[PDB]
């Protein structure tokens, strides 16, 4: 790209690494459900860890694996996301044969479902904000009082 | 006129690869948002160009129109539920029908719906 | 004061090469194998050009139109997928808590060309600008503080630095060392560059990312 | 004199500086100016405005 | 009512599909070449897949709002909006059992 | 006065330009050639090749085959929407071998559309046109292996559905393999019943050593030839039992069957001058006393084990070589499809044959026309070849027709077109334009034939050169193939002649495409014109020399754009290639015969020639085109003055005095003006609109058809039931609007009655009729009214009712009725200009007169186009064209300039100064001396040194004068512009696009049954598509409901849509909608791949978004 | 495909503000149908919403009551603008309405470099946010004079181009 | 365009708290026909017409004055929602 001439910061492509190594082979599943070589994503093998150290257990050891973005979003956890992407056939069969739940975390999962996406506006930190003005609150602020007298 | 037969939903139009002949078919069955709300206004107004009537003679009309079971009650059906005659019901619908001539006459609020 | 040679200068149309092909030679052509002519095309456009030399010179050029358009829909192709895998990106925690960052270089070093050179200014901001310092930095007699956001003016002085040799790593934190759940956070993230302050928590930086690597896409040829 | 990178760092320092609005007023007030002091300059491209080197 | 905050996916069971059935297709033709009805058994029946005219029955007999939900005694035709021919699924029963192409024809193929 | 330049003259003028689709359809005819005399080529190729036909003992035969003469003229087809054609009537006799039964009878065919004049048919009333394609030349080539970077492999190859492609591949294990249909085997074992065993391999065979062992196998050498023929066949095609008999058949259909296989004439003649040999027919192999012998493949072998020897002579051919790559035209398609159609029919007769009465049957019992009907109904209808003729102007249709496109069935397509076809070979020279071509996905695919290059009998492009012996140039003119191009060494046009002989020591030439500098001596050719080297579009920009190919291919391709203008005037500076262009557009009537004009009038041009006849020419006047452009002809001749032959009488759409007008020639000045010029838009002095400059004519025809729908008939009448007086005025008797109506968006151009479907008002509605009192009627409103953003003028009226004469209408269908709209556009903000020198714009504000820059003789400037656009487009062409229009405008004159052959620097400053001379001449002449501001300019230019220091401003307004830049006053404020200003008359452009036509928007309208999305396009009424990409840029900017909207309400959601129409009416704000309904479509179609759907809560519980309705 | 949306060819905007373009007046008429039919109830003429939309649809009798009710349901409200391709979010910009004659869509010249707009017949899309909540998310960030600088770079991307540049060197 | 632009991203962390406000004061304020503002006669948001200068329809720009004055109070879990409807009702007919 600047070879090019074209300059982009390092935090674009950065995102976008972080998401192609996100996944990892187990390797000697330890104490856990796992399977030796079974592909999960790093922030949960790691809680799984964390609870293993703590119940004393054997934690699992893995490899770090990176994958293509196609295939890399391909694996993602919602089956929406990656049926609305490509090779619907494959996933949906998979998905259906799993009966994987999609929460819905992504947002385009939601833009399919036509449901309030979980980015911008409707984020989940900033869409409960409530506004009032001095007199309405002063009048629901007298609703607290009267309501311990009846 | 029998003997030919249907056109594919999925048949190519043009040299474009993202048309189909299907999609380019509207829906007259659904209502559309102009329809709902025209009819809306048409329901409303009407009930308030009602409202200015005497009450059983709106009662009756509107026994008549199908505005309450959505059936269509005749003549001897309201003077059945009424306990008058027949020939009086048809007579307040008639007197009920000029009023609403006299006040839509003026306000020319449902002087439109006429297609 | 002449009208081509002012709309160069200021930015304003032109690059030296069209001028070149609108005083100078046209220079050489490559025929369609893609090794380049033997023969030069000399007179430039305004001296008009030889049925010959419009004919190679066409040859480059049809050339060059094919790669636009194959490249624009390629471009299309690229964009999509990494909008597709970096979509769940957002920023939710103003702090994701986690210590880890990585060390961004001021220096490179050219091959067989030996001494360690101060890679160039756009590069350094392109990776310090907005980044939020993970550890405590000191140079020139002054320091930086932790969790401070480095602004253009904040870059600069660490190139400064970099020249003055105290600081030839810069500890930031970043997306990749970042532990928030399915996306990033805030301070790991910087700032959202189009306000030029710290990121609004909830914008999906995601498919900006993706975007912002999609759109010069079609940019590429040489 | 002004070209691109000048204007360009001029616009940014006001952005980091001043504000957003005031910056916007600024971009507006560059271009109403920049475009009638355009058409006062008459600048214009004869053939002869591409002129050889006459070493070519 | 309720929130939806979750959709899943799985394989639907036989019973499931005719559950979901509202009545079986028996008949392969489409319409009456003349009337343009749907036919009886017929893939566009009214008879499961509800009516094509709101509350309207096919015969004509139970006409309004009033009647609802009720099927009438001669076509069989549920009064009702005219729109749950979009939802309302039929079926095939197939005489001898059949395998879904996609587990066979996937990739890594799931029966095998 | 009108003047020339350059020093090139053309001995040769250029060929009839339509000649490749009216010559090919000549020779695929034969029309006027008589049954016996016939070349046996094309349609009687198709005949010949398709019988006799023998399958009891029937032995049927062909004799003759006739054209009709068409049931309707053009203009009748075109105005019955039907396709214009004649019948076909084969004579064919059939005959029985063992009975000696001979009954000849004639028979039918089918309907074959004819070609008209201008060399487009006509399909279904619309004009259609064929373009030719381009594809590789039939024969054998050799190539290196994509896999072996060591070897070569060969192919084989006949003409498309004449036969499979062969492929004879050495596999690395040292062995050797064949493909033919995806498959591999020995080629030993296809040497076979070839009459070839272990020893006549061996033989010859090895110059070789190693090359020789890889053929052998034993096993299959031990076999003799139906053995092994049983083993082929077995291979080959193993879905039914091998059989010897069916291995015999199948496999003689497959190679030495004449009509199954036909390797291409040219293929034949190739083939044959490759590979050193010779060839009896066209076949790969001969079945000859029941056993087959080799013709091909021996030689093949030969010439591929040789070259991969390394032996002189034998090298490997060029792929993308024009001389291995040959044209379809239009007569080879047609009578291919038409020999398709042939062998349908041929089945379809063997099929009849062996029921009924074998002892007596006519040949018109057993023949059928359904299949060569339909065949060429398809052709010319689907095809990719076949497509809608371009009648913007004529130049349109020209350059359409002149059009040569790789794609289609049976060429290639976009995605496995790479750079190897995409690209400018060698040999395109003087064949295929390097410049013209779409500025698409379809660059290099679609490409136009060269002004002189012509296609041969055999389909090879070839190209005039002008024979030179020993420095001295002759006048015979050779038409050259590429190969044959490829062997001599040709110079150039431009080399310098001293009357007819070479004058310089060192001449520009070429051997193969290599620019070379040699002497007189060795020099065998010239090129006859630069203009040879360019298409017809692409010769139309004058200094093309100057202008970037990009922006020159942009020039051409919006010279095809190019909408007719009233005013409309040829260029001031020419290539002097339009006179040609529009004489072979046959947009223009002409002189057949000496005589004399005896009447003018806008109708009919009548002619007394010289032979004694009277002869009248009707006048087309305001035809309606494909794209609407409007066909007229204006007659320019006196009554009374005795024509020449071939002399003009009337005008095209596009022609001026016999001369191509395009667009027209305004003043035009270089310079920034407010920002309104910016990005390429163009500014307009609002004095064109007083003028009638750039208003074109636009004629859009709508139709209506009356049914009898199983409810009841439909019909046409001025009775509608709630209409009022004053919306039915123009529609005087039957209901048709009549002729000169205004007719605004909304009014009715006919009205139309058809019974509603029977059914109840709903009781409000009710309550409302009975209110009014107003009968509830039968028949609804049908009637077609004008669509939105369009209206006009009526001129044309046609009503087709059936049950009368001359017309044919489809079952179920009373009556169309069919109204030509005509419209008035003048140019408008926003529209679209361009010159011819690729510089594209947008009308960007008018500009009124009163404010102008203008000239000291008070003379505003017409445009104002800004200079950004010329250096980074690197196109000068229009600088110098401005240079000049100026000088041209002043001094009066027009200019020739041919590409390549042009006017220079020196000349046009020499008329400058003429021309300067001139008006400066006459402003002293009314008593002027010069202005103070123009002091002051001249000042400041002779500070930045634009002028000669010293110098009396006389001499100073000189020198900027030739410069092109004059001194411009601003005519807001009277001070006159700082720096000096090009302008001058430029040829600038009104083009197909237009404000009137793409400007839409929509509230709320019609929405597909499927799925509730909004139709697309402008005709539907349509929402615009909201893309993935702005889908993304909405969730970069973080808006959650503005895209909710997008996705839900303003979209496709039934409620909410509805709720929200409500709540806007109301004046309330929106609520939030639910179901997208698309989405429960996408859930119910997910169910019927059995795959269940739960949409679940916060606590994983069914919630169903079906309320009360599928749940049962 | 959706509702309340038009398109039209693009002409320069050089009188015109950063926070505003040029929608065209039939354009805004058939798009803020709607609201020209809430105002037209409410501002006398014609009793009631059928009345207005009849008004509307046959015989453009078209009034300067209705044209200065139409910039009365205008006013402070803002319009989406979009250029495809969509490359960057700044592919699809806030702008206001106003009405003008001509039937071309006036945009910044600003602007132009982020869309990647010239004039040479290029055709832009506009789209009205109906909801206060999607109108307040439209002018407060997604209004094209609060985006300036890049999102990708960092670098302010609404700029001086052309003939500014050349002007202001002068 | 929006003056105050700045002060007012200056109000809050992120922007999207801040649309997320004017949303919903526009909203109470089109419930209500601009009688729960805060602001005074001279503050009100003037629109200029021929017929008059009267208040300014455009509910988004009354609740971007309004938050600029600081007289609004914003938050989350700020009020129950119920009884913050309620007694929003109970005030303004
Ligand atoms: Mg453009
Ligand atoms: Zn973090
Ligand atoms: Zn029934």
């Amino acid at each position: 790209y600047r070879a090019q001439g074209v300059k982009l910061h390092d935090k674009h492509i950065e995102i976008v690494v972080r998401q192609m190594l996100k996944y990892v082979e187990v390797t000697d599943p330890g104490d856990s459900r796992l399977l030796e070589g079974q592909v999960l994503e790093k922030w949960d093998v790691e809680a799984l860890n964390e609870r293993l150290i703590a119940e004393g257990k054997v934690p699992v050891a893995w490899k770090p694996l990176l994958m293509g973005v196609t295939k890399s979003a391909l694996s993602t956890k919602s089956w929406l996301s990656a049926a609305s992407f490509q090779n619907t056939t494959h996933v949906l069969t998979e998905a259906a044969i799993a009966g994987k739940k999609d929460e819905l975390i992504g947002l385009k999962e939601n833009v399919i479902l036509g449901r309030l996406i979980p980015a911008g506006t409707g984020s989940d930190f900033v869409r409960f904000t409530q506004v009032v003005d001095q007199r309405t609150l002063k009048a629901i602020e007298e609703a607290r009082k009267e309501a311990v007298e009846a | 006129k029998i003997a030919q037969e249907p056109v594919s939903l999925e048949t190519p139009i043009g040299d474009e690869k993202d048309s189909f002949y299907g999609d380019f078919i509207p829906d007259e069955n659904l209502p559309s948002p102009v329809e709902a709300a025209a009819q809306s206004l048409l329901s409303e107004e009407l009930e308030k160009a009602l409202s200015k009537l005497s009450e059983r003679e709106a009662m009756v009309l509107k026994l008549r129109k199908g505005l309450i079971d959505g059936r269509e009650h005749t003549l001897e059906e309201v003077g059945a539920y009424f306990g008058v005659t027949r020939e009086r019901i048809r007579q307040i619908e008639n007197k009920a029908l000029r009023k609403l001539k006299y006040h839509e006459s003026r306000t020319r609020k449902l002087r439109d719906f006429l297609e | 004061f002449n009208p081509l040679y002012v709309m160069a200068q200021s930015g304003a149309r032109g690059n030296p090469q069209q001028i070149r092909q609108l005083c100078g030679m046209r220079g050489l052509m490559q025929k369609p194998s893609g090794e380049t002519f033997e023969v030069p095309v000399r007179s430039s456009f305004r001296e008009g050009l030889t049925v010959l030399e419009y004919f190679i010179s066409s040859h480059g050029a049809r050339k060059g139109g094919a790669d636009t358009a194959l490249r624009t829909a390629d471009s299309g192709y690229l964009t999509r997928k990494l909008v597709d895998v970096a979509h769940e990106i957002v920023v939710r925690e103003a702090d994701c808590g986690t210590t880890n960052y990585i060390s961004v270089p001021l220096f490179q070093m050219d091959e067989v060309t030996r001494t360690l050179r101060l890679r160039k200014r756009s590069d350094i901001e392109s990776g310090l600008y907005g980044r939020v310092l993970a550890r405590e930095v000191e140079a020139l007699g002054r320091r930086l503080e932790e969790g401070r956001y480095l602004s253009l003016e904040d870059v600069h002085f660490l190139i400064k630095a970099a020249e003055a040799g105290e600081v030839r790593e810069v500890p930031v934190r970043s997306p990749l060392t970042c532990q928030t759940r399915y996306g990033v956070c805030q301070k790991c993230y910087g700032y959202d560059l189009s306000m030029a302050r710290p990121v609004s928590i909830g914008e999906a930086v995601g498919v900006v990312a993706a975007e912002s690597i999609g759109e010069p896409g079609t940019q590429l040829t040489m | 004199p002004q070209e691109k990178n000048s204007l360009k760092d001029l616009v940014y320092q006001a952005f980091l500086r001043l504000g957003m609005e005031k910056t916007a007023r600024l971009l507006d007030a560059l271009k109403y100016y920049g475009f009638t002091l355009s058409t006062t300059s008459g600048i214009t491209i004869g053939i002869d405005d591409a002129v050889i080197p006459e070493e070519k | 009512k309720k929130e939806v905050r979750k959709v899943r996916i799985a394989l639907a069971s036989p019973e499931k599909i005719r559950s979901w059935s509202y009545g079986e297709v028996e008949k392969p033709e489409t319409i009456n070449y003349r009337t343009l009805k749907p036919e009886r058994d017929g893939l566009f029946d009214e008879r499961i897949f509800g009516p094509i005219k709101d509350y309207e029955c096919a015969c004509g007999k139970y006409k309004r709002q009033r009647f609802e939900g009720k099927v009438c005694e001669r076509c069989g035709v549920e009064v009702t909006r005219s729109i749950v021919r979009r939802y309302r699924m039929g079926h095939i029963e197939l005489a001898t059992p059949a395998a879904h192409i996609w587990f066979v024809k996937d990739v890594p193929s799931k029966i095998g | 006065e009108i003047k020339r330049f350059g020093r090139i003259r053309e001995v040769i003028p250029l060929p009839p330009l339509t000649e490749i689709q009216v010559e090919s359809y000549k020779k695929a005819l034969q029309a006027d050639v008589p049954p016996e005399k016939r070349e046996n080529v094309g349609i009687q190729a198709a005949f010949k090749e398709t019988f006799p036909i023998e399958e009891g003992g029937l032995v049927l035969d062909f004799l003759e085959y006739r054209i009709g003469d068409p049931p309707f003229s053009q203009d009748e087809c075109r105005e019955k929407d039907l396709t214009y054609q004649a019948p076909l009537y084969a004579r064919l006799q059939l005959i029985h071998k063992d009975t000696g039964l001979i009954k000849e009878d004639e028979v039918f065919l089918g309907h074959l559309p004819l070609m008209t004049e201008d060399g487009s048919f006509i399909i279904n009333g619309a004009d259609r046109v064929i373009v030719s394609q381009i594809h590789r030349s039939p024969g054998v080539y050799f190539t290196p292996d994509p896999a072996r970077p060591g070897r070569y492999i060969a192919s084989i190859i006949p003409l498309p559905k004449r036969g499979p492609w062969i492929d004879l591949e050495v596999e690395a294990s040292g062995v050797v393999t064949m493909k033919v249909n995806k498959r591999k085997f020995p080629l030993v074992l296809l040497l076979r019943v070839l009459g070839y065993d272990q020893e006549t391999l061996v033989r010859e065979l090895s110059a070789y050593g190693d090359l020789v062992q890889g053929l052998l196998d034993e096993a299959v050498l031990a076999m003799r030839p139906e053995e092994a023929m049983v083993r082929l066949f077995t291979l080959l095609r193993p879905g039914d039992p091998p059989k010897k008999d069916k291995a015999l058949a199948y496999l003689f259909g497959l190679l030495a069957d004449p009509k199954r296989y036909d390797l291409g004439e040219a293929g034949r003649y190739k083939a044959e001058e490759k590979l050193g040999v010779g060839l009896s027919g066209r076949t790969l192999v001969r079945f000859e006393d029941g056993e087959f012998k080799d013709e091909v493949f021996l030689p093949t072998l030969r010439y591929l084990f040789a070259l991969t020897a390394g032996v002189p002579g034998h090298e490997v051919d060029d792929i993308d070589h024009l001389g291995n790559r040959r044209i379809r035209t239009v007569g080879e398609l047609m009578a291919d499809q038409f020999r398709v159609g042939l062998a349908r029919l041929a089945r379809g007769v063997r099929e009849r044959m062996v029921m009924g009465s074998p002892d007596t049957l006519t040949p018109a019992k057993l023949v059928n026309s359904r299949p060569l009907e339909a065949a060429l109904r398809e052709f010319f209808s689907r095809s990719q070849l076949s497509q809608f003729k371009d009648e913007t102007n004529p130049l349109s249709s020209l350059r359409h027709k002149r059009r040569i496109s790789a794609l289609g069935p049976g060429g290639l397509t976009r995605e496995r077109a790479g750079f190897d076809v995409r690209d400018v070979h060698r040999t395109h020279y003087g064949r295929i334009c390097p410049v013209e071509t779409p500025e698409g996905a379809n660059i290099g695919l679609i490409t136009s034939l060269a002004a002189y290059a012509r296609v041969d009998a055999l389909g090879f492009i070839r190209t005039p050169y002008r024979r030179v012996k020993n420095g001295v140039v002759t006048e015979e003119v050779v038409y050259m193939t590429a190969s044959e191009e490829d062997r001599y060494t040709i110079a150039q046009a431009n080399t310098p002649l001293e009357g007819d002989r070479i004058a310089t020591d060192r001449v520009v030439a070429r051997r193969r495409g290599e620019p070379v500098i040699v002497a007189p001596e060795e020099v065998e050719f010239m090129d006859v014109s630069p203009k040879q080297v360019f298409s017809l579009n692409t010769n139309l920009i004058p200094f093309l020399e100057h202008d970037d190919a990009n922006r020159a291919l942009m020039g051409s391709n919006m010279q095809t754009q190019a909408v007719p203008l009233i005013r409309a005037q040829a260029p001031v500076v020419m290539t002097g290639l339009e006179e040609r262009v529009v004489r072979d557009s046959l947009a223009a009537l002409y002189a057949e015969e000496d005589g004399e004009v005896v009447k003018v009038d806008g109708t009919r041009i009548a002619v007394r020639y010289e032979d004694g006849r009277l002869v009248e020419h009707p006048l087309r006047r305001y035809a309606r085109s494909n794209q609407g452009t409007a066909f007229d002809q204006r007659p320019r001749v006196r009554v009374g003055q005795r024509v020449k032959k071939g002399d003009l009488l009337a005008d095209g759409p596009a022609s001026e005095e016999g001369f191509l007008a395009l667009g027209q020639n305004v003043l035009v000045a270089i310079m920034p003006f407010d920002g309104y010029n910016f990005e390429d838009a163009i500014v307009i002095s609002e004095e064109l609109l007083k003028r009638d400059f750039y208003t074109s004519i636009h004629i859009e025809r709508y139709e209506i058809e009356a049914r009898d729908t199983k409810l009841g008939p439909e019909r046409i009448t001025r009775d509608i039931p709630h209409l009022s007086e004053a919306a039915l005025r123009d529609l005087d008797e039957e209901g048709i609007v009549r002729i000169g109506a205004e007719v605004k968006p909304g009014d009715i151009l006919v009205g139309r009655t058809s019974f509603k479907g029977e059914q109840e008002p709903s009781p409000e509605e009710r309550l409302l009729r009975s209110i009014f009192g107003e009968k509830a009627r039968d028949v609804k409103d049908t009637s077609l009214r004008v669509p939105p953003g369009e209206g006009g003028i009526v001129v044309g009226r046609l009503r087709l009712r059936r049950g009368d004469p001359g017309v044919e209408l489809k079952p179920g269908v009373r009556e169309v009725v069919r109204v030509f709209v005509a419209q008035k556009r003048k140019l408008q903000v926003g529209d679209k200009l361009a010159n011819r020198h690729g510089n594209k714009g947008v009308v960007a504000k008018i500009l009124p007169v009163e404010d102008m820059p203008h000239l000291p003789d008070g003379t505003p400037v017409d445009v104002i186009l800004n200079p950004l656009g010329v250096p980074s487009r690197m196109n000068l062409g229009q600088i110098l064209e401005t240079h000049l229009g100026l000088a041209g405008y002043f001094l009066g004159q027009r200019y020739i300039s041919p590409v390549f052959d042009g006017a220079t620097e020196p000349e046009i400053k020499e008329l400058l100064a003429e021309a300067f001379n001139l008006y400066f001449g006459k402003r002293q002449g009314e008593g002027f001396g010069v202005d103070k501001r123009e002091k002051e300019v001249l000042a400041r230019a002779e500070k930045l040194g634009l002028v000669s220091p010293g110098k009396s401003p006389e001499e100073q307004l000189k020198e900027l004068f030739d410069l092109g830049k004059v001194v411009l006053y601003d005519g807001r404020t009277g001070e006159p512009f700082e720096g000096p200003i090009v302008v001058g008359q430029m040829f600038i452009m009104k083009l197909y696009h237009m404000v009137e036509d793409k400007m839409h928007a929509r509230s709320t309208g019609p929405y597909s049954l499927i799925t509730q999305q909004p139709l697309g396009g402008k005709a539907q009424f349509g929402g615009q598509r909201f893309g993935e990409m702005e889908v993304w840029a909405l969730e970069a900017y973080g808006a959650a409901h503005t895209l909710q909207e997008m996705l839900t309400i303003k979209s496709d959601d039934i409620e909410g849509r509805n709720a929200a129409y409500q709540a806007i009416i109301k004046g309330e704000d929106v609520p939030e909608p639910s179901v997208p309904e698309s989405f429960r479509v996408l859930v119910k179609e997910l169910q019927a791949l059995a795959l269940d759907v739960q949409t679940l809560d916060e606590k994983d519980n069914p919630v169903d978004i079906f309320e009360g309705l599928a749940s049962k | 495909r959706v509702d309340y949306s038009g398109r039209s060819v693009i002409v320069v905007g050089p009188q015109l503000k950063l926070h505003q373009c040029g929608l065209p007046k039939r354009m805004a008429l058939e798009l803020f149908k709607p609201f020209l039919l809430k105002k037209m109830e409410e501002k006398a003429f014609a009793p009631n919403v059928k009345a207005a939309r009849r008004m509307l649809e046959r015989q453009r009798d078209i009034k300067d009551e209705v044209w200065d009710a139409l910039e009365e349901v205008i006013h402070g409200k803002v319009v989406l603008l979009n250029r495809a391709p969509t490359l960057h979010r700044l592919g699809i910009q806030a702008f206001q309405p106003v009405l003008v004659e001509g039937q071309s869509i006036q945009l910044h010249p600003l602007v132009c470099e982020a869309f990647n707009a010239d004039f040479d017949g290029d055709q832009m899309a506009v789209h009205v946010p109906l909801s206060s909540f999607a109108q307040a998310e439209a002018r407060i960030q997604m209004l094209s004079a609060h985006n300036l600088l890049s999102p990708a770079s960092g670098e302010p991307l609404a700029k001086p181009s052309r003939d500014i540049i050349l002007g202001l060197y002068y | 365009a929006e003056p105050g632009i700045d002060k007012l991203f200056g109000m809050v962390d992120s922007k999207y708290r801040l649309t997320v406000v004017v949303a919903k004061r526009a909203q109470q304020l089109l419930r209500h026909r601009f009688k729960n503002t805060v602001l005074e006669p001279e503050e009100r948001p003037k629109m200029r017409t021929l017929e008059g200068l009267y208040d300014d329809p455009n509910a988004v720009t009354w609740a971007m004055k309004e938050l600029l004055t600081g007289r609004l109070f914003f938050g989350e879990n700020l009020v129950p929602e119920d009884r913050l409807q309620k007694e929003m009702e109970r005030l303004y007919p």
